[PDB]
RNA sequence: GGGAUUGCUGACUGAUAGUGCAAACAGUACUGUGAAGGAACUAAUGAAACUGGGCUAUAAGUGCGCAUUCCACCAAUACGUGAGCAUUCGCGCAUUACCAUUCUCCAGAGGAUUUAAAUGCACAAACCUAUAUGCCUUUUGGCAUAUGAUUACACUUCGUUA
RNA sequence: CAGCUAUAAUUUAGCGUACCUUUUGCAUUAUGGGUUAGCUACUCAAUAGACGUGAGUUAAGCAGAAAGCUUACUGAGAUUUUUUUA
RNA sequence: GACACGUGGCUAGGGGUGAAAGGCCAAUCAAGUUCGGUAAUAGCUGGUUUUCUGCGAAAUCUAUUCAGGUAAAGAGUGUGUACUAAGACCAU
RNA sequence: AGUCAUAGGUAGCAGAACGUUCUGGAACAAUUACGCUGAAAACAGUAACAGAAUUGAAGCUGCUAACAUAAGUAACACUAAAUGGAUAACAUGGCCGUAAGCCCAAGGUUUUGCAUAACAAACAGUGAAUACGGUU
RNA sequence: UACCGUACUGCAAACCGACUCAGGUGGGCUAGUAUAUAUACUCAGGCCAUAGAAUCAACCAUGUUAAAGGAACUCGGCAAAAU
RNA sequence: UAACUGUCCUAAGGUAGCGAAAUUCCUUGACUUGUAAUUGGCGUCCUGCAUGAAUGGCGGAACGACUGUCGGGCUGUCUCUAACAUGGAAUCUGUGAAUUUGAAAUCUUCGUGCAGAUGCGAAGGCGCUGGCAAGGGACGAAGAGACCCUAUGCAGCUUCGCUGGGUGCUAAGAGUUACUCUUAUCCUCAAGCUUUUCUGGGACGGAUGCUUCCUAAAUAGUAACGGGAGUGAUCAAUGGUACUGCUACUUAAAUAGAAAGCAGUGCUUGACUGUAAGAACCACAGUUCGAGCAGGGACGCAAGUCGGCAUUAAUGACCCAGGGUAACAU
C-alpha cells in the first residue's frame, strides 16, 4: 500500500519529500528513518497522507582520531547511537561503508582511518 | 422503400424539381400512388351515377 | 424496440436490479449460519 | 454535526535494506 | 516492455476508405504572438444536382519473368550457384478487331460510381536493447532471512594409435 | 402539395389540406431539410438465463490426462398381468 | 503634467494587475489559451438506413431524493401445458 | 388444385425473404453487354451451397464536395477636377503646400528597371573613399 | 583600415487590421503675402489610376436662402441658428 | 396638541441643529410666488408608510462634456413648408456579393380548424409578365436563451450551513543547549461538500403514518391543498375464567352490544412455549382471521373458554449497536 500512499501526498508533504529524496545523501542517516503518517478519519472515505519531518542539528562532534572538530548534520535518535556505542571514531570504524548512506560520513570515515594508519 | 429507377420512372412526367430530384420525387409519386388509390375506388361510384343519370334521362 | 425517450432509450444507463428507490431486496434479514460440514463429503446411496 | 477527529498512523515507507550503490561516488 | 530486417501472413482497407500524409516538397501549404492546430491532391471512366438549345407543345490459347522439384558443379551438413515453360489443374506481366447505315435528344458543368495496386493497418518470426523460500500479486513489483558489505577464488576441458 | 381516375384523347369533368419528429390532438402560423453525390448509429469480449438444433450417455464439458476444476445422478418394496368356469 | 511617446526588461492563471468598472491580461475571461485525463457526464434534446406477412396494447394502480425517470401488478407477443374449461353469455 | 376460414393498425412481439463487400468448395466476365422486358415488394437481366461483416440512408439547425436561388440584384458616394480621338511626353485647368513636399526609423523583404503585346523573367540592380549607422 | 546595412516602400496600393480596408503607425527639414507650425491664397516639390457617361425622378445624406411669427415643436430649444 | 406626571418587555428609546427630502403610501399635502392654464423645481408649514455628528448632521467661494428649472437674444425645431447647391438613388456601359430557400402554378371575404388559413368548405373575383415606389401580411429574416419552470445540471460568491491541521498565528512537550520537530485547538485564509418533494405556474402558506363518516352511484372497490371527527395510547387490572344485583347506556364515527352497560365479588396470569390446514387480502415487502395437534398451566361441578381488552387506529423494514442464554472454538 505504500506505493499508493506516496502517490496520494498532500502538495507540501509531497514538496517535503522530494527535498529528502535529494538531499538525503548529505547528511549523515544512521539509524535515521522517514515516516508517513496517514490519519484515519472514523466517518469514512478520506485518508490524508503526510509525512513525518525528521529534525536536523548541526551538531560540532569532537573526533577522538585526529585532533579536530568536524561539523555535520545528524538527527536525535543517531546521536544517541553515535555517543552511546563508543563515540565518532568508534561509529565510523565499526560501521562499514554501506549502513553509512551519507557522503561527508564516508568523508570523515576515510579521513579517520587514513590518519589513522599514517599514525600507526 | 420503393426503388430509385421506379421512383424516377413514376415522376417522369412530372413539372419543375420534382421530376428531376430524387428525393422530392419520391414524396410525389407516394402521393400520386395515394391518390391512385383513392381514384380507383370512386371509378365505380362515378359510374354507377353516369349510368343512372342516362337511364333517367 | 426500445419506445420513446425514456432511460432505457439511451441504453446501458440502468441495472436490472434497481426498482425505483425501494430497496426491497435489502429489506430481508441476513442469516450467517454457515451449514455443518458433510456437505463438502460426497454422498453416495447404498442404492447406487 | 459529528465528530470526525482522525486516528493517526505512521507506516514505516519500508527503506531498502543494506543499501545500493548506483549514486554518486 | 521497447528499436530495426523478413513474412509463398491476412474471409484488413482500397483514395470522403486505409496513417493526419499512396503525391517533385505532409506534419507540408495554411491558421495562430506562441505552445499548438492542421488540409486537399493517384491513373483512366465520367453519375446526379445545375444551365442553355431542341423536341413536347471457347471456366482458352500463345509469349515473356520468376518460384518448386529434378540434374551437375557444389561450401560439402540445408540447398550455394547454373541449361532447360523438363515438371506443376503455380504466380506475375504481355496479348487476342468490328466493319455499318441512321425512329438513339444535344451541348456544357461537375467529379460520384467502376477497375487497378500497399510503400497504409494489425500482428507474427528470428535479431538487438532491459538472487532462492513464502504473503499480496496481476501482463509484474512492496516485505523478514541466507552464500552477504565483502579488492579474491568451481565449470563448457574434444579425447580418437589394435 | 401541381397529382390522380378517365373512350377525356390540341382539352374537359370529378377527386385531392407535403413529408418527418413530438404530442390528448398539427395543413398547421410547432421541429427539421436549397438540391445532388459521398460518409453517418444496436458492435465486440467474458459471464448469466431462456429457447431452437445437436453431441455424449461407460453421466457431460475443459484438458495431453485413471492430475484437477465446473455442472448432473444416487429410491421404494406400493397385487398388478390370458375374454368368462370348476 | 496625477503628461504624452519610443526601445528593450519585470509581474502569468485560483494567478498577475487594477485612481476599483466583475475592469484588463492578444476580437468567446466572476477564472486566458493549448494539450492531456477524455470516447468526461447528460433520467435531457435530436437521430436510427431493405421488403413482405401474422398478432397487437397502454396512458390504471402501488412504491420511490419520486411523480416528463424507474420497478412491480394490470393490458401485448412467442412458446409450453391443460380443460367441451380456473372461460364468455343466457335460462332457472 | 376443389370447398371453407382469416388478412385496419402506433408502441411492441414473432415468421419469411431481397441487396452490398469479402472468403471456402479447382478455376462463373480473355474475346463485353445490348430481342426489353419480368416479378407481390425489397429488385432482377454474368452461377449456386455455406460462411465473415466498417452490410442498405430525404429525415441527427450532422460533416465533406459540387451546383443553384436571391440576381446580373446590392455594391463599385470620404476626398482636389478634369479637357484636348492616349491612364501622354505637350498644352489648358484645378488640389495640397506644417502636406497629399523632402529625409530617415520600425516593419515589409525584391514588392525596384527594361519590350508603341511581347517569346520578359529565364535578364538586370544595392559599391563606405568624408573620422556614414552598427560591431566596441 | 576588415565585416554587416545600402534596391524599393515608409500617414501607406508595399507596415499592423482576412482586402488596393475612410481605422492605427515614431523622429526630423522648410519659402512669401504675414503675423503664430492657426487662417486664405501661393514657392520648391508633388498630385488630379483603380469605375466611367449624360439627365429635372421620388426619397435619403449634407448644406445655402426664406415672407409674418417665434419654443407655439418636443420627455427635454435635442438639432440648427446666434456671440 | 400632552410640555410635567401614571404604566409594560426592554443595550437604549434619535439632542441645539433636519425633513413630502436622491430618499413621505395617502398626493394634484393645504401656504405664497411661478404660467392664461404647473402632478416636474425654488422658499414655508407640519401628520418621519420606510430621516439624521462618522451609514459624518448645518450651509458657503471657485470648479463640472453632471442633474432640474427661469429670462434676453437667436433662428425652419414649429405654425407650414418652398426653391436651390453637392453626393447617393433612378438610365446606360464595364466589374460584380450575401442574408434566405421542403416543393410551389402562392387571390378576396366569411366560416371551420393544434383555437389568427395562399392550400379545407361556401360564394365571388382575376388577360399575362414586369420596371420604379410603399411596406399591412407571409405568425418576414437575423440568436436552437429576453423572461418563467425543470434538471442525479454546472460555475463563482456569501455566511453564527457541515467536516477537516491543509494555511497563518496560539497552547503543551522535545532537541540542537533565536531556530526546528511532535501533538492539540480557538479566531483568520484557502478549499471540499450539501442545501427534497406535492402544488389549476413559480414563490408564500399548508401538508407528507394509521382509523372512521360523506363523496362512493344498495357485493367489493372508486379521485380532487374536496368536506366533518380521531389517533402516535391507557390498563397488573380496564387481561383470563366462574358467578351476583339492576337496566337505558358503551366510543373518535360506523357496525353492533340484556351485556361487549352500570356497580361488584372468588381465584388467577393464556399479556404462554412450539406449531398450524385453510382463507381474506394483495404489485412486492408486509397486513388479517384461523379450527385443530403437543407441552405445561388458569378458571369452572361440568359444558367448555383463555395465544391480552366488541371490532376497525396507538405495529418503523433492513443495517448497526447493546443484553440474557445455548453450542462450538481458543
Ligand atoms: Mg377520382
Ligand atoms: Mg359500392
Ligand atoms: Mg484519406
Ligand atoms: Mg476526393
Ligand atoms: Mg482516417
Ligand atoms: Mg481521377
Ligand atoms: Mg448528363
Ligand atoms: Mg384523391
Ligand atoms: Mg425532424
Ligand atoms: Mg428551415
Ligand atoms: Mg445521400
Ligand atoms: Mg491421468
Ligand atoms: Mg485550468
Ligand atoms: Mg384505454
Ligand atoms: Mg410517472
Ligand atoms: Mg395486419
Ligand atoms: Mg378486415
Ligand atoms: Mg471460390
Ligand atoms: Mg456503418
Ligand atoms: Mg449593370
Ligand atoms: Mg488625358
Ligand atoms: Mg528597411
Ligand atoms: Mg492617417
Ligand atoms: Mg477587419
Ligand atoms: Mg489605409
Ligand atoms: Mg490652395
Ligand atoms: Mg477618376
Ligand atoms: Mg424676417
Ligand atoms: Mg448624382
Ligand atoms: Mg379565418
Ligand atoms: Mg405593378
Ligand atoms: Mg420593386
Ligand atoms: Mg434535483
Ligand atoms: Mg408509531
Ligand atoms: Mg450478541
Amino acid at each position: 500500500n505504500v506505493r499508493q500512499l506516496i502517490s496520494r501526498l498532500i502538495p507540501p508533504a509531497r514538496k517535503q519529500f522530494e527535498h529528502l529524496q535529494a538531499h538525503r545523501r548529505d547528511v549523515v542517516w544512521g539509524d535515521t528513518q522517514i515516516t508517513l503518517r496517514v490519519r484515519q478519519y472514523p466517518k469514512s472515505k478520506d485518508e490524508r497522507v503526510s509525512l513525518v519531518l525528521p529534525n536536523w542539528h548541526r551538531v560540532r562532534l569532537w573526533s577522538e582520531a585526529l585532533g579536530r572538530k568536524v561539523e555535520l548534520v545528524m538527527t536525535k535518535d543517531t546521536l544517541r547511537h553515535i555517543e552511546d556505542m563508543g563515540g565518532l571514531d568508534a561509529y565510523l570504524i565499526k560501521t562499514p561503508e554501506s549502513r553509512l548512506k551519507s557522503n561527508p560520513a564516508s568523508a570523515v570515515k576515510w579521513e579517520v582511518m587514513s590518519a589513522l594508519r599514517r599514525r600507526e | 422503400p420503393i426503388n430509385r429507377q421506379k421512383i424516377l420512372q413514376l415522376a417522369s412526367s412530372f413539372r419543375g424539381r420534382a421530376r428531376t430530384c430524387i428525393n422530392i420525387a419520391r414524396l410525389r409519386v407516394e402521393k400520386a400512388l395515394q391518390h391512385a388509390y383513392v381514384g380507383r375506388k370512386l371509378k365505380k361510384r362515378h359510374w354507377r351515377s353516369v349510368w343512372i343519370q342516362r337511364i333517367n334521362a | 424496440g426500445r419506445g420513446m425517450k425514456g432511460q432505457k432509450s439511451r441504453g446501458r444507463g440502468l441495472h436490472m436490479l434497481y426498482d425505483g428507490g425501494q430497496l426491497g431486496l435489502l429489506k430481508f434479514p441476513v442469516t450467517r449460519q454457515r451449514p455443518s460440514y458433510e456437505v463438502l463429503y460426497y454422498h453416495l446411496g447404498l442404492s447406487r | 454535526a459529528v465528530n470526525n477527529k482522525p486516528s493517526l498512523k505512521y507506516v514505516p515507507v519500508p527503506e531498502s535494506q543494506h543499501d545500493d550503490f548506483t549514486s554518486e561516488p
